[PDB]
């Protein structure tokens, strides 16, 4: 909670980063790093991107680290981290 | 909504949430450029300069504000298991007194980052702070009262696990030295009060020491434990030092068990001494090394009850000094002014090999090198990290260098030898 | 073994006679541990050298008894002698030529009398010139022995020469390896019998090879009227090996014959284990039969195709075969009609 | 004996009163 | 003349770099010097999880650009970024 | 293949990926137990196989092991003599991954064998020889439990009992080399079971042929090979050419030679001229290839010796088994007289052979009783650098010069 509101907090303490949101499967974000209603357009895109790289994960194997999986794109480095019930992607600079 | 919020709050979910951040900062660390040249053309001017200095060389800063304040570097402990820990004991802290007194801080050698990976909070001040040597995933130290705290690196809550009994019987006293020692099938939680409860604990029991010991000699003249070390392999041979400047041997065994020698050369409360770390191609167990709050560093040996020999050069009272882990000639010291004072005998003797005294005077109190002593972790009090790193000219030590220490010791005897027949002769009739 | 390492650590150093009281008083210690070696080396020898595990281990290392004998008398032999020169040596000049010495030395000819290879190979003389066999020619030597308690005649067809004559020619080999003294007539008969065994052992595979045909008959007689042509195949190569002779100059070629008999033979049983396997499974099924006539169908397709296997086999009987298991097929019939 | 190999004060002694007989001669 | 040779040696004995397979635009395990039915099985999960991580680069941006998507996977974690040319394996352990 | 290899090829995405490899470099650039790696992991029997289905009655034909698969090991049983009911040819298998007791394939066989070799050449299959003598081919592909191949043993085949053999050359060219009980030196096609692709019944000593008791033929040694008499006779074995043959018999033994083989261990010392030999008489007697005499010797048991082989990996180290039912391996540098670590044969059982592993990590163990261990191995002293294999070549010419020295001082020293 608090602590994972600081452990968020502390991966955003990297200033310029364009969003990171701590997200959920329910279209909606724990704690994203955005306005309110891009927030929660870009968390229904993590909503349906987590359920389709759970998907992707299960037909690569379904025995994986059930935690996250990057995209460090040149556009921006999305460092998504769904948890089995919680979940959170950062779509994030390259650099960090 | 709340539905998220107590999902925050779940404990497994938290947890989840914690080794996920614990990965991102592993993977973010590992996150290297990719404009990177490796060919090493950005060197040169470093290679300019390498020759006037590269045996020093500070790596980062384990520096923070969320128990760093008010909070020194109470003890110092590289993790023997991953190397690639070190602790940060801290003080009482007197700015955050609505903080505890003790939250324990790792300094990180497998990444470079300011969060600790393992934090062990409580409400009295680390005194003692020893590490598992037998163990992967356990933490335990001294508190400012004695009772010995207990905590885990690979856990989620930095509160004291167990606590070690609090009673007249137990740790009146502040839990000066403590330590994992005794084999790994016979083990021996060992620590040292101020008044001289020497205690051997148990890791599994935190009520009843496996040997207490309140130590007393010269007429059971109270012992004051200062300097803190002891033998490898003899777990009933330890070091004591006197905040009234006296060294003794420690016995944990024996009719004797306790204060075994009596030694006495220094003009201050004993502030750093570490046994002679390195072990070579000669064996060197009767010999030590001791500092004082007197701007001096004492040698000490097995059979000498007179200092074995004096670095004095220090301008200033001495906090801490140990002797290098791999290189005989090598010694490491510390004080109050940042008095980085590594000093190879058989490279430098009359002057330390590299005695660099911080500018601004920075408090550097305890600290521990690494396991292989390729870097040493040196900090102020109000938390001004360094871990210099160690040029391996200066760190390796030759192959003849535990014989030619032996020479070089034996040196020593002689020139020790013409300094005491000189004070034979200078007594006038 | 610490005797040893002393005089190993000493050696160097007889120059200076700082040590030789020393080892005057510790040669009562050296005699000691002797004396219990010489024990425990009678103790072995006591052991029988067949009864000795070893002396099984040997025999697996090809070793033939008398042979397995001879070579433990010559290690023990061998050993022995070593630990007199050691002793000898540890006690220096005159290790022997003392008195304690001396007697060591006179137990020792004692344990080589007891060690008697001498004797032991005179015995095993004795005994091969007491066999002092020799047969050729109808080397199929037919033996008809009775069953154990029983009066069935169990046909051995033993070949023109005896497993104890294998035995002597290869501790023949072993004797000339440990410098034996052997019977010159004995060892030109041994290299005829040597000679024989090129084809002997291809006599006695084949013996194998027809106990194993008649042990897969007996397996499976129920397809053993499939394979009658196979089976008349080894009859009548059985009766021309019965009326071959090795004085005859073919018994090479004959042999030849015999084994290409015996492989085919084996191949034969094989497919005729793959088929048995095919028909029992088909039994089965018929017996278990779900209630489908599509399964009943698909039952009889792998029938068909059972048969058309056996059709490209060309086993014995083959019409007869194929009224029995349609006989079979109507009594698993009638027992689902009945269902 | 107890040579240097994977201290002993004793043996070091004989070992040098060795090399300085030699020394000697 | 050797380059892609060399870049193949590279990210092949990189640390660890479980194999880096040239697969074709389609994805399908064109080099594949060693097992072909679990090779070509990863690939073709891997366009998948690709076509699934467009999907998501489109609900951000379509035509956004991509460096390397760092999909966090026990068995084999990629570091990649697939294309409509061509498929070259990058997978390689964050701890080496 | 070539639409593949183009790919790989192709101009654009050969640059880019040179320049995304280039990038990616960039970007990405129980506790106790291991208190005994010198101190019993060194040598822990692990794998006891003793599958009684071929465990009762039966002995060790020999043993073998997968290169190809080198988690596979052959366990070669030999004849049930106790069993005469039970088959005298029949193959086992121990799986060092899989902890199962079954083969992996059971190559039957009518005859009693004496021994076997599986195929890193051909890894669908193997091979073996009767203790009879007639040779044999199996392969794990197959459904028949008997060897398809069997090369029989005849008056114009080996007729002597065969016990040396085995698969010379790789997939390349491979010519299985055989040996009767006269030895005859026999390569056998990689395909053909009817004709051998050679045979010879080898003699020496004025042609006066003996019984080869060990073999061994150095590392990519096509044209050379060991050929160790019964009677002690060690001869030098050239292998291909007109000068193959039994050129030199060496006498460096007192007995039948129990075991021998080519100095297998590689490092910065070369190791050509050593030769590591094993005698029947209770003496284990490492010799030489120039010098024909012994070059040092180890024979501690009264009994004779199971096995005898050079290490591998280490020069210094030594595999051999004897059969006063103690282990025998010996690290030169470390310990020469005694051994490394004599550990004992459980109940002193009676050895027959010894496999060890491709990795060193592990060697098998012979067992007449029947449960057929093996001992997990190492590092600690198997393992030798090339430094370490310098100390061991340094160790070698120190041994060469303690010789000369034995040498002189025996003539200097002899009493009379």
């Amino acid at each position: 909670m608090a602590e994972v509101e600081e452990t968020l907090k502390r991966l955003q303490s990297q200033k310029g980063v364009q969003g990171i949101i701590v997200v959920n499967t329910e279209g909606i974000p724990i704690k994203s790093t955005m306005d309110n209603p891009t927030t929660t357009q870009y968390a229904s895109l993590m909503h349906s991107f987590i359920l389709k790289a759970r998907s992707t994960v299960r037909d690569i194997d379904p025995q994986n680290d059930l935690t996250f999986l990057r995209i460090r794109s040149k556009k921006n480095e999305i460092m998504v981290a769904p948890d089995k019930d919680y979940f959170l992607i950062v779509i994030q600079n390259p650099t960090e | 909504e709340e539905e998220k919020q107590q999902i925050l709050h779940s404990e497994e979910f938290l947890s989840f949430f914690d080794h996920s951040t614990r990965i991102v900062e592993r993977a973010l660390s590992e996150q290297i450029n990719i404009f990177f040249d490796y060919s090493g053309r950005d060197l040169e001017d470093k290679e300019g300069e390498i020759q006037a200095g590269a045996k020093l060389s500070l790596n980062r800063q384990f520096f923070d504000e969320r128990w760093s304040k008010h909070r020194v570097v109470s003890c110092l402990d590289w993790s023997s298991q991953y190397p690639e820990l070190l602790v940060a004991s801290y003080n009482n802290n007197e700015d955050a007194p609505h903080e505890p007194d003790g939250v324990a801080l790792v300094w990180n050698m497998k990444y470079k980052k300011t969060t600790p990976e393992y934090v062990f909070h409580c409400q009295s001040a680390v005194m003692s702070a020893t590490f598992a040597k037998f163990h992967p995933n356990l933490v335990v130290g001294g508190t400012y009262s004695g009772q010995i705290v207990l905590w885990d690196n690979r856990s989620n809550k930095r509160t004291p696990v167990q606590r070690t009994p609090l009673s007249a019987a137990a740790h009146t006293h502040p839990v000066y030295c403590v330590n994992v020692v005794g084999t790994q099938n016979a083990h021996n939680l060992i620590s040292i009060s101020t008044d001289g409860k020497i205690c051997s604990w148990s890791l599994d029991m935190l009520s009843h020491p496996q040997d207490s010991m309140e130590l007393v000699h010269k007429q059971s003249k109270a012992v004051a434990v200062t300097s803190m070390s002891f033998p490898v392999g003899d777990v009933n041979n330890f070091v004591v030092g006197s905040e009234e400047g006296s060294v003794y041997t420690a016995c944990r065994h024996g009719s004797k068990a306790g204060i075994s020698e009596m030694f006495e050369g220094h003009q201050g409360p004993i502030t750093g001494i570490h046994c002679h770390a390195a072990v070579g191609a000669v064996d060197f167990s009767h010999l030590f090394v001791t500092s004082s709050f007197d701007w001096t560093v004492k040698l000490w040996s097995t059979k000498n009850n007179k200092p074995l020999y004096s670095f004095e050069d220090n301008a200033g009272y001495v906090y801490d000094v140990m002797w290098s882990p791999t290189h005989p000639a090598l010694f490491a010291c510390v004080d109050g002014m940042g008095r980085l004072d590594l000093w190879n005998l058989n490279n430098d003797t009359e002057v330390p090999t590299a005695s660099i005294s911080v500018e601004g005077n920075p408090a550097l109190n305890r600290v521990r090198w690494t396991h292989s002593g390729r870097e040493i972790a040196v900090g102020d009090s109000e938390g001004q990290i360094v871990i210099y790193d160690v040029g391996e000219q200066i760190a390796v030590p030759r192959n003849d260098e535990w014989a030619r220490f032996g020479r070089t010791l034996a040196e020593i005897n002689a020139n020790r030898a013409d300094a005491e027949e000189e004070a034979a002769t200078r007594i006038p009739a | 073994n610490e005797m040893f390492r002393i005089f190993s650590r000493f050696n160097a150093l007889f120059v200076r006679p700082h040590i030789r009281g020393a080892i005057r008083e510790y040669q009562t210690q050296l005699i000691q541990r002797v004396k219990d070696d010489i024990e425990s080396l009678h103790d072995k020898f006591k052991v029988q050298y067949p009864q000795s595990q070893a002396c099984k281990m040997s025999h697996v290392r090809d070793l033939p008894p008398v042979s397995g004998s001879i070579i433990w008398a010559k290690q023990i032999d061998r050993q022995l002698t070593a630990y007199m020169k050691r002793v000898e040596d540890v006690l220096g000049k005159g290790w022997e030529n003392h008195v304690e010495g001396q007697k060591l030395k006179q137990d020792g000819d004692s344990f080589r009398m007891k060690l008697n290879t001498q004797e032991i190979f005179d015995d095993w003389a004795r005994k091969v010139q007491q066999r002092n066999l020799g047969v050729s020619g109808r080397i199929f030597t037919i033996e008809s022995t009775r069953v154990r308690g029983r009066t069935g005649n169990v046909l051995k067809l033993k070949v023109n020469f005896l497993p104890e004559i294998i035995t002597l020619s290869k501790e023949v080999r072993n004797l000339k390896w440990l410098g034996f003294r052997v019977p010159l007539a004995i060892v030109n008969k041994a290299h005829q019998a040597n000679q024989l065994y090129p084809f002997a052992i291809s006599l006695i595979e084949s013996v194998r090879t027809y106990e194993r045909t008649c042990e897969k008959v007996e397996e499976r007689n129920t397809i053993s009227l499939l394979v009658a042509g196979l089976k008349k195949e080894v009859q009548a190569l059985i009766a021309e090996g019965i009326a071959l002779v090795w004085e005859s100059y073919k018994l090479d070629p004959y042999v030849q014959r015999l084994a290409e008999t015996v492989f085919n033979f084996q191949e034969k049983v094989d497919d005729l284990l793959i088929i048995e396997e095919k028909i029992d499974l088909e039994v089965r099924s018929l017996e278990t039969c779900m209630y489908d006539h599509k399964t009943f169908s698909e039952i009889l397709n792998r029938v068909q195709k059972a048969v058309d296997d056996l059709n490209l086999h060309s086993y014995s009987n083959l019409p007869i075969w194929v009224n029995k298991l349609d006989m079979e097929i109507e009594r698993i019939l009638g027992v689902r009609l009945q269902a | 004996v107890l040579r240097p190999q994977v201290f002993d004060a004793a043996d070091a002694n004989a070992i040098e009163e060795v090399n300085l007989a030699y020394e000697n001669v």
